[PDB]
RNA sequence: ACCGGCGGACGGCUCAGUAACACGUCGGUAACCUACCCUCGGGAGGGGGAUAACCCCGGGAAACUGGGGCUAAUCCCCCAUAGGCCUGGGGUACUGGAAGGUCCCCAGGCCGAAAGGGAGCCGUAAGGCUCCGCCCGAGGAUGGGCCGGCGGCCGAUUAGGUAGUUGGUGGGGUAACGGCCCACCAAGCCGAAGAUCGGUACGGGCCGUGAGAGCGGGAGCCCGGAGAUGGACACUGAGACACGGGUCC
């Protein structure tokens, strides 16, 4: 099935109602990709992105990371080091609002 | 009242000042316990934007569904097992996720008592 | 403790006052709102008070009253005590507005010493 | 003092002409409202009780006014529309 | 501090699209809510005052208007902060005046006149499609008007076709498709009031709008919004686009 | 003058508090409410009931306020039908990038409408026309609510902080999603890339200065946010826990 993303739909199956594949969870907005660095919460993760900033002043670039809290389907068990992607969707809890939907490349 | 709004501590575990008083619109209300009684009893609530909620508070009769879709009204006796409290099953207080004894069997609810104003159930197979 | 008695006739609309000094004061303090009492005891004649003809089964239902201070008698407040009630509706508000609430002082249903007036109406 | 009558519009939404003029008029006093309203109605034929001076505007170190006039068709209509002052200015109402 | 919807709006904070004097004065209408947005319309007591100087002050201007003197595509509007949009068809019988409201090449609304054949006809884009009670199909138009057609006729019309609609009778003329070839109107952008024909539509992934490729009459092509594009006719436009 | 309807939640003032999704910007609400206004599709059947004003009598220094009688409404209440909300079983007709959505057919239930009122012109009458009106459904529009990514301040003579805290399973509540709250199950969450704590400060468009890089300010005008002596609560209303309404300390 296509939910609006150019990507495959897990080989497997779940119930879980928050799965935007075999669930009713909606995706809706940014898509982002980043690298697993937590898995310990039960069907959670921690999505860390990587950027370069610019500082105008020094006209110079400075590294900086974005860590977001996404929602980890049974079907896809995303683990730590993995590359992952993530989509926006309705509030989850009080600090997850992203959802992963495909595990890029496995660690 | 009962604030719903934003929580006082931050994700990190810093302390929240709250820079505004608490708004209207951010309040809730109290629990209705809807307790197996021998007659119904329901209140109208007059809600945000002028709409109108009906809350069960005591719960007679139950809408028990099978698996051909007939739906027969009964009578409930007792509530066996709810798993959203430890105490609900004991006090007879039915919720969404609630499983009840009716003159035909085991039901499950599947409607929210407190929100809807009539009970309805599923026969357990 | 005096009284002055308001006597409505129903039936005609019309109201008369009475003075009472000393003796059939008694008699009224005690009672609540509501209650009935036969005209003759009240040392009053009422014929020649409204130039009626009254019946002999003539009675005086007390139906409200202020005391020293112009504070009215809420029937729904038990024991002959001054409170302080946060009124929206009834005896001794006037809402005015839509869904306004004020605090006011009323009396109890029960008549006390401290009552002036007291409004009966003529029962047949 | 003479008067050249640079734009005529017709409004007949409200039943009336809109003329703006220009007054030359050099080593001479700003004219005056009456003397206005008096050869504006003898050179356009307008009906001198239907006919209102909006406004007569000298400039810096000019010897040309501007002047804007109104002439209605009844006079009914024009006491609906304009307002009181400046019927008050123009001398049709005592008031 | 706020308690509810506000009722004023300052001169300063007036939309881009209004021929207005931003500092003249420190008050303009706030406009009604009716058939279009706030950045797509102009109350009528502009049009009536500052576009066509019928009358010089607001009063005399609500008196032209509750005497049903202007009319706004086939009904006699007496609100004086009547919304006045895109495509709409401002009428002075009065005077024998039509003119079609259409959005600048800098995205400002101006009047532009058309003849009484012309008068009767209102173009509506299609803004979504839904079923209501009964198995009845509803057309809601670019402008918030909405239609019901039966669920016979559900093949007929489609999101970003054009509507040619008789007013005030409300009948439908026809119907003019978005496709290869159709002539199409930009009405917001940075490509306002350009016209051309359709040549490609790119979709894009999650909900992203679709884009869609316009070739001007001198060969030139531009790209813009699926929404934005107006479709005006077939090969050529069915009214009068300058 | 009174009843009744609408408005009085906008405008006007100030920068106290706030280092925070408060503000700026870009995106979501497929998780939500909306009186006044616009369009389309429908309806306005049958009944009851008080009271203001006015009259009689007053109480109280006032502020305020009592009893009886007699009345009308677009005032209030009831019945019916339309209609809303939940759940169970079926068909896939629609918009969408994607249906916990819409539509259609059965079944169990709860909730549950209206003002055919007013004015004018005709018409012997009956009846007709125009204007302003009332209720429901589907959409808009208008003003908001909530959520996310990014950006913007100093102090390490402040190095550990958190315990509804982080996540989940089931519910309650809300107009809505959400530890917002509850029961249960685990130990998570933040941090030397500056956590926590403390100081200061309404944020932005902008303003001052300098050749520029930059540095400094951000009262007046505009947008957004807060407050009404310091706090805490509620009633009515679409909208408030309300500067010229209410209660307590
Ligand atoms: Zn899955």
């Amino acid at each position: 099935r296509d939910i609006g993303l150019r990507v495959q739909p897990p080989a497997e199956k779940c119930d879980d109602p928050k799965c935007p594949w075999h669930g009713n969870l909606k995706i809706h907005g940014r898509v982002f990709e980043g690298i697993v660095v937590s898995d310990k919460p039960r069907k959670t993760v921690t999505v860390e992105r990587q950027y370069y900033f610019y500082l105008n002043k020094y006209e110079r670039y400075e590294l900086r990371r974005s860590k977001i809290h996404a929602h980890n389907p049974p079907c896809i068990n995303a683990k730590v080091g993995d590359k992952v992607l993530i989509a926006e969707t309705r509030p989850l809890s009080k600090t997850k609002h992203f959802v992963v939907v495909a595990v890029l490349e496995r660690a | 009242a009962i604030w719903q709004g934003r929580s006082l501590k931050k994700p990190s575990g810093g302390r929240i000042v709250l820079a505004r008083k608490k708004r209207k619109r951010e309040l809730g209300r109290e629990p209705s316990n809807t307790r197996v009684a021998e007659q119904d009893k329901r209140k109208i609530i007059r809600t945000y934007g002028g709409n109108r909620k009906v809350r069960l508070t005591a719960a007679a009769y139950a809408n028990v569904f099978d698996k051909s879709g007939k739906g027969r009204k009964v009578r409930i006796i007792r509530v066996i097992e709810n798993p959203a409290n430890r105490q609900f099953a004991r006090r007879n207080i039915i919720t969404k996720g609630a499983i009840i004894e009716t003159e035909i069997g085991k039901a499950k609810v599947t409607s929210r008592p407190g929100q809807d104003g009539v009970v309805n159930a599923i026969l357990l197979e | 403790a005096t009284f002055k008695l308001v006597i409505s006739d129903p039936k005609s609309g019309i109201a008369k006052q009475v003075e009472i000094t000393g003796a059939e004061t008694e008699k009224l303090i005690g009672k609540r709102i509501g209650d009935q009492i036969p005209a003759k005891e009240l040392n009053i004649n009422l014929n020649e008070l409204f130039g009626k003809e009254f019946p002999e089964d003539v009675k005086l239902e007390i139906r409200g009253g202020t005391d020293k201070d112009g504070f009215p008698m809420r029937p729904d407040i038990h024991g002959p005590r001054r409170v302080r009630v946060l009124l929206s509706k009834g005896p001794g508000f006037r809402p005015k507005e839509k869904g306004e609430r004020r605090k006011k002082t009323v009396r109890g249903n029960t008549i006390s010493p401290e009552i002036v007036q007291v409004n009966v109406k003529l029962v047949y | 003092m003479e008067i050249r009558i640079k734009e005529i519009k017709e409004n007949k939404l409200i039943g009336r002409k809109e003329i703006y003029f220009e007054i030359y008029h050099p080593g001479e006093p700003t004219p005056s409202r009456k003397d206005v309203k008096g050869k504006l109605v003898a050179m356009l034929d307008l009906n001198p009780e239907t006919t209102v001076i909006q406004y007569i505007r000298s400039y810096f170190g000019s010897y040309i006014s501007k002047g804007y006039a109104k002439a209605y068709d009844s006079k009914e209509r024009m006491l609906y529309i304009e307002p009181e002052y400046i019927l008050i200015r123009d001398g049709l109402i005592e008031k | 501090a706020r308690k509810g919807p506000k009722r004023h709006l300052k001169r300063l904070a007036a939309p881009t699209s209004w021929y207005i004097e931003r500092k003249a004065y420190k008050w303009a209408v706030r406009p009604r809510p009716g058939p279009h947005n706030m950045r797509t319309s102009i109350p009528l007591l502009y049009i009536v005052r500052d576009y066509l100087g019928y009358a010089k002050t607001a009063r005399e201007a609500r008196k032209i208007l509750n005497e049903g003197k202007f009319l706004v595509d086939g009904r006699v509007r007496k609100d004086y902060k009547f919304p006045v949009g895109i495509m709409d068809v401002v009428s002075i019988p009065e005077t024998g005046e039509h003119y079609r409201v259409l959005p600048n090449r800098i995205g400002k609304l101006i009047l532009h006149p058309i003849s009484e054949d012309e008068a009767f006809i209102k173009p509506l884009r299609i803004r979504n499609k839904r079923m209501i009670k009964g198995a009845r199909v509803q057309l809601n138009f670019h402008d918030g008007t909405n239609h019901i057609v039966s669920i016979a006729e559900k093949d007929n019309y489609f999101t970003s076709y054009t509507v040619l609609m008789k007013v005030p009778e409300r009948e439908i003329l026809e119907v003019l498709p978005f496709e290869k070839g159709a002539y199409v109107f930009v009405t917001q952008g940075k490509n306002v009031a350009r016209k051309g024909r359709i040549v490609e539509i790119k979709r894009f992934p999650m909900g992203w709008p679709d884009v869609v490729t316009i070739e001007d009459e001198e060969g030139e092509l531009f790209d813009t919004l699926k929404e934005y594009a107006f479709v005006v006719g077939t090969d050529k436009p069915k009214i009068s686009l300058p």
